[PDB]
């Protein structure tokens, strides 16, 4: 019957769960999880930028020309490179790329080549240009690298070749080239016809003398012979000077670096997926406003930072009493 | 939690007050009625709130991973390189866990705690001129009108008139 | 601690009781004796229990040193490496020794709260039947046997009884 | 005279210490160590396998075939490997061993080999096949590494050597090979008798010409001359061809990788412990139920976590104060 | 505060007692003034100096950085090198920023916790003697002199003298 | 009135401010700032030890002996290196320092050389032993490195070099030698007589043979011609043998290593400060008794521990009521 004021809190109907040091399971009236646990499991343009999507092709057959990545002669700026694990296309040709991995690594930091010609196949007036391999196809027959020329022997010569290019250009210039490694000495002479040969390249900090290698190697795409190519980055106003007399895979095309930025080379088997995020995983993009997530550790864009919690909830509410 | 407030002397917690997270449950022959307190209910948010900025603010600088690539022959760098990655990325999922375990625990320490200042607040300012049953109620000895209930939640509460 | 029982108003320790953390000493007129209440010693036992646990459960994925060799001419990766292995050894020494020191802290105000959250659950059930000494201890107007001892321990004492 | 009941806490004899942040050495009615501070000073099997114990030997002169390395000629499956800071038989025959220290990253990942001859020593016949020296002693009489054979010219002549090794087996196979550098041109004749020479090495993925740095060079185990090892792995199916017209130190015996799993490269100058455990360090063996240690940063096996604490220890109990 | 005596039941602190941190202030017929508790107040001062000096000590093996150079060849570990650089630098930086400010927290607690053990010290003294104003005041019933207030003070004060 | 006593706590006028978790800026009683914010912006003595101030020189250029440098023929003990970012002084002979930066990382470790001749030009009767450059002026005419020296035929003929060093000193002693690599053919021939050239170089643990490389290569402080320069340590009680018929770039005075302990070299664009200190950053100075600064990340001395904080206030006082 007489009057009475109490003191009291606060319950719901919430289920939320959160935890403590010294207790799990805390059922509580309000609670924000902090944690983006999903992705829209695909490649998308980033910030309206698409990414360049390899798709059977590495990134050395992609600069290099290999016949099968001809897709690729052009692209457009890109937010990202995707690149697959075993890309089937790289080097057709068998061999290596000399400082590839650090090559990659200024990809990282390019949006846009520009692709020019510094040697024309005119200029090759003394030489047999049209060297082709089995290894390399295209259309079911033998080819070649679309942006380097394979020299050989013309009329049972081959003179020396002293050829400049002088980067007249305002941006940083990507130059390659190879030695190719022949299988023995009578092959030598069949494709070069002197049988002690070098290349050497010069520019204001690069001083290079090449000798081909023979040794007996097993066959690779067919081929027992290598191609070994290297690259070098020609400032404005530098030139390069190229000689040799043999084994010379010599420059056709080059890569002028025009935009430069953030990017990444990111290794997925997914293919483009016709969609714009601010956020891109390999396995997925993210839209969220989520402090963390647990998607990928590698993600370019404006992300939430990454974690490898699967659970990350902050209690704001108080205990709630069933 | 450590304030023995929120099921302590207190039972449980009223569906029926939805209008803040702490107030009082009245009744008088006017009618019971639920109203939640004010300030301790507007200061909490103020605290939590904060609290989660703070919280987001203080990773807002964490490790960000970057893919680096190696060959055949640079194994033990490759090795490297992955633990270092590994190493932050277990450094920080352990620093946000741990931070979030830490003041779940402090946050709901702090709502028992606004609780009993509660209780407190409005013990002080009875004194004699209510019973005191200890489930978190104080009942009246002469009979409290709307005019009674109104002047304890605003702290008007003039004790030397009802004594 | 922060809650002033433990060393506050309850000068010591027993170590007459054997039975739990936190209890009751009575003395009537069939004799005397020490008994743990056992909701709040088996609560702590649990909350403590779990706190070392969570401890260890959240440094399990702890960084691990990797023996690496380099040779005469890789000396800048070797330090590089060095320093990076003794740098995690380090970040884990302090999340470890620092955790430690808070929850250590955090355990002795844990037990000074309980003991105090157990005073007070007797004084709200006792009110105007006792005498509050200070001591930790109060002094029952009325006679008080086992039975009323045992009551007032459950939490089932009944006031209106003997008031 | 009137009934009374006391609110109180335990208290006891402990005298146990932990610390806070406010304050150290709080005595308290229980504590938990959390930290194990002893180890056994063994170096023991790792849950009941064998660790491959070096001695005096290197990995270099394991593999090779030092003479002094005998007892390492065939090993058994190992659980870890346990090399000297600074073992004394390693290059018998000085030199150096190329890309030594990502060959014994490989090593961290394999537990045995089983070594097969793939070019028998006897197969030579236009050349010499008996190279020994005396910075390779055996029994006090000059020897030579046991796995690769030290070729040089047989009446006069050293004609071009043509070997190929197909890898028919199903697992890795590890080759080592290596190149012979002299003191001097005379003795490049004397030895090889051709005086511009090289080895090609191929498979397929290795494309590899050496060419002999003869240099004027110090004493060491009282030879001048230089020997540089090279190695590779042989994919099955894969194979490989050498080509040399001298200075070629060419391979007889070859290691098949037949269990790959966890291993490491433990730097230890302990002995084997005749002992079992499941958590090694470099300086004793960890049998605890700790969730840390301070003993060692480098472990193998089941292990509580490292840290450099001197000490860790968790209150449990309360704060002990009894009545006085 | 947690404990609800800073800016709690005690309106706000006082400039006259620029003596101490926790005080009295006593008024009979000989007078009133200011004086500071010298147990908790020196309590304080230890506790707080040891936190301050247990913060330093904590941090004193950081990770330091040491330049590393390399050439243009070089730029996967040159740039590995500056991660994990910056890597330590970021986490030796939160866990700075972060100790400081969870200890503030618990400084400025710990303050009021002292504060609050200290009105609980005085009360659980006087009992039925005094009357609990709520206002952090006990108004006494009988006269207490500055020898009287040195028993209350000084923690020495008799109950049955005055009962 | 009775009497009463009150409870209560220490006001003051402090407008100091602290942070927590749930609030800002909370106005307390007592703080306590445990960040050093301020430097002195010099480059000081460390404990009463000068540094090395490289001033326009390299370490290349200090340690070779370009003429440029030489304020540092005789440096003496330093407590650290203070080098520009792109000192002017290098290479005056256009090239590179094989294992530069692994060199660099042993001075780190180095507080002091003695320089000390090892093979001296009275020792060059067979050959030209004063080949200068203008590509490396002193009081601008033509001039070279003072610590190796240039080697070109003489009366038509170069025979083959055979000098051997033994380290008879207590000391580790950094040797230096380099090879020129030059234009073409012709220029071949007329410094060195000899078309095919080598240097072989020989201790207990080195086994060296380096081969010139003829490149066209751009103009460099006016040459294109190159010079290619290495090092080792050599042991005491361990010798050095170089055979060379051509393009040898030989010793003449080598560093023993006579003090090591603590250092670094410090990338800097300040000089001497005339000043003393207990820690220094490349930006300047502390003297400080707080426990942490966020001046600088790269310091030597005994410092504060850094932080990249801007401000780290601890709370001591109370929370100050208005
Ligand atoms: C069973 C058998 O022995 N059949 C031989 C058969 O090998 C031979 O094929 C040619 O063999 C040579 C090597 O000896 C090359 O492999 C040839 O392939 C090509 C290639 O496709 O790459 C042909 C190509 O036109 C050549 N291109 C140039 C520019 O020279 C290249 C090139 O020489 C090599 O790659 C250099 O390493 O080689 C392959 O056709 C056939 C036909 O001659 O004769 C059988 O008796
Ligand atoms: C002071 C003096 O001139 N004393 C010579 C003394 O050098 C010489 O001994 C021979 O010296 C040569 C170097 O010129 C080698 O050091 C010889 O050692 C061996 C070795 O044991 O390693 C002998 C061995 O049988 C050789 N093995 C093979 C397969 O050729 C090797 C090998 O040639 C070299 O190591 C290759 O670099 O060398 C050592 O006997 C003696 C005898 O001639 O005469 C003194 O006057
Ligand atoms: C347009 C034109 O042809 N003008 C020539 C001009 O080239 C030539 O200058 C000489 O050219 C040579 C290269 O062919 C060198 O660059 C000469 O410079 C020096 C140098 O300073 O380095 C001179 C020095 O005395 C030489 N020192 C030694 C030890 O040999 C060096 C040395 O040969 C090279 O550096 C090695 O690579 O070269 C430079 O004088 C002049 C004079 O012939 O005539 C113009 O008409
Ligand atoms: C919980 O309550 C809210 C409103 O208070 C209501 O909208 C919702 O349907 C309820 N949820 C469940 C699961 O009953
Ligand atoms: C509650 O916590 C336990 C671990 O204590 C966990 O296994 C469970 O999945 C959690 N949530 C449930 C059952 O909804
Ligand atoms: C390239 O051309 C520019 C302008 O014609 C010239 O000034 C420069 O010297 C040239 N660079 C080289 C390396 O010859
Ligand atoms: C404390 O008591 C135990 C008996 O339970 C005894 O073993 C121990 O030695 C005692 N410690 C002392 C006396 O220091
Ligand atoms: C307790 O701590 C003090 C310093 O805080 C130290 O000197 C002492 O060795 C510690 N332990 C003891 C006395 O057992
Ligand atoms: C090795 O032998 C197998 C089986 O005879 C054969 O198929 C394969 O081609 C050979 N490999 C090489 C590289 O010659
Ligand atoms: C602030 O207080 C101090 C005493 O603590 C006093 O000396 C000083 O004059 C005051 N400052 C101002 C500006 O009033
Ligand atoms: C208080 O905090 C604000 C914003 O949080 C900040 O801009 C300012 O520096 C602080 N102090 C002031 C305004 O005196
Ligand atoms: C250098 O000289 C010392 C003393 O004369 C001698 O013992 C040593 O063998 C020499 N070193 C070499 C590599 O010949």
């Amino acid at each position: 019957d007489p009057d009475q004021i109490c003191i009291g809190y606060h319950a719901n109907n919430s289920t939320e769960q959160v935890d403590t040091i010294m207790e799990k399971n805390v059922t509580v009236t309000h609670a924000q999880d902090i944690l983006e646990k999903t992705h829209n499991g695909k490649l998308c343009d980033l910030d309206g930028v698409k990414p360049l999507i390899l798709r059977d092709c590495s990134v050395a057959g992609w600069l290099l020309g290999n016949p099968m990545c001809d897709e690729f002669l052009n692209v457009p700026e890109w937010s990202y490179i995707v690149e697959k694990i075993n890309p089937a296309n790289d080097l057709c040709y068998p061999g290596n790329f000399n400082d590839y991995e650090e090559l990659k690594h200024l990809l990282s930091r390019i949006n846009h080549f520009e692709k020019i010609q510094i040697i024309p196949k005119s200029s090759w007036s003394d030489h047999e240009a049209s060297g082709v391999s089995s290894a390399c196809p295209y259309q079911g027959r033998s080819s070649f690298f679309r942006n380097v020329v394979w020299l050989t022997k013309k009329d049972n010569a081959y003179p020396t070749i002293k050829r400049s290019y002088n980067n007249t250009n305002q941006e940083d210039l990507l130059v390659l080239w190879g030695i190719h490694h022949p299988n023995d000495a009578a092959e030598q002479t069949r494709l070069y016809q002197n049988p002690t040969t070098y290349i050497s390249v010069g520019t204001s900090t690069l001083n290079q003398r090449l000798v081909p290698k023979i040794a007996t190697r097993s066959k690779v795409n067919g081929q027992s012979g290598r191609m070994e190519f290297f690259w070098t980055i020609l400032k404005p106003n530098d030139a390069i000077n190229f000689e040799s007399n043999g084994n010379f895979i010599a420059p056709e095309n080059a890569y002028k670096i025009v935009k430069k930025g953030d990017s990444t080379i990111m290794k997925s088997e997914l293919e483009y997926g016709n969609c714009n995020t601010k956020c891109q995983t390999p396995i997925g993009a993210i839209n969220s406003s989520m402090p963390f997530h647990n998607i990928h550790p590698l993600t370019i864009g404006e992300c939430p930072k990454y974690v490898k919690s699967s659970r990350l909830v902050l209690a704001t509410g108080l205990r709630n009493s069933p | 939690g450590l304030f023995g407030a929120i099921a302590g002397f207190i039972e449980g917690g009223w569906q029926g007050m939805v209008d803040g997270w702490y107030g009082y449950h009245h009744s008088n022959e006017q009618g019971s009625g639920y109203a939640a307190d004010k300030e301790s209910t507007q200061k909490a948010i103020d605290g939590v709130t904060n609290k989660v900025n703070s919280i987001i603010d203080k990773m807002n600088t964490q490790f960000e991973a970057v893919g680096r690539e190696f060959n055949n022959l640079e194994r033990r760098i490759e090795n490297l390189n992955k633990k270092m990655e590994d190493g932050f990325l277990d450094v920080w999922t352990y620093n946000a866990e741990l931070l979030v375990l830490m003041e779940n625990e402090r946050t709901l320490d702090f709502h028992d705690s606004n609780v009993k200042n509660l209780y407190d607040k409005v013990r002080l300012q009875l004194r004699d001129n209510a019973k005191e049953l200890g489930n978190g109620c104080f009942e009246f000895y002469h009979r409290c009108d709307n005019e009674c209930m109104e002047s304890v939640r605003n702290g008007t509460y003039d004790y030397p008139q009802y004594s």
